[PDB]
């Protein structure tokens, strides 16, 4: 990527997947790969997009 | 006859008969509570922002 900002639309902390953050990106190539949180300050759902 | 109700009445309420009763008497407030069941709250990303 280059040039990619994280806003958080939803963020409500409950026990479920409760919180909706749109990466608004600009991305050399299109291809798939894998998106990561390394604390434990959340918990993703889906592994790659 | 001094007269009727239906003239003299303050807050002008309006004095029927087949049931005695005044209608729309504009003095007081009325309070309200409303038990909203968790069901009807829409999350934020369901609704334009």
């Amino acid at each position: 990527l280059s040039a990619a900002e994280c806003t958080l639309n939803e963020c409500v902390y409950s026990s479920d997947f409760g919180g909706i953050a749109t990466v608004k990106y600009s991305a050399s190539k299109s291809g798939k790969c894998a998106v990561h949180v390394p604390s434990g300050t959340a918990t993703l759902k889906e592994a790659a997009v | 006859k001094a007269p009727s109700l239906k003239f003299t009445a303050p807050f002008g309420c309006e004095i029927y008969t087949n049931p005695i009763r005044a209608e729309n008497c504009a003095v007081g407030s009325i309070p309200l509570a409303f038990d909203i069941p968790d069901a009807l709250f829409t999350r934020v990303s369901e609704t334009p922002t």
